[PDB]
């Protein structure tokens, strides 16, 4: 027997914008230059 | 027991001393266990 994918739930896009070093500061580690605000 | 005659007498940490990735100073705290409450 094969499985196939039928769909649940959240269809949803996650644009990175930065990733630091600490709990919720600390040095920024990536920092993503491209990002347009709304 | 007083050394110079007319001066005044010379007079619980939860963090550690890291250094970070940049070169400064990075503070490490108790890591939490995540053992559920009794109430």
């Amino acid at each position: 027997t094969d499985i196939n994918l039928i769909e649940i739930g959240p269809r949803f896009v996650l644009t990175p914008i930065i990733i630091q070093e600490g709990s919720f500061g600390g040095p920024i580690l990536y920092e993503n230059k491209r990002f347009i605000s709304p | 027991e007083i050394l110079e005659p007319f001066v005044d007498p010379p007079r619980d940490r939860n963090y550690r001393i890291e250094k970070d990735a940049n070169g400064g100073i990075r503070y490490v705290y108790d890591e939490i266990d995540p053992v559920y409450d009794s109430d």
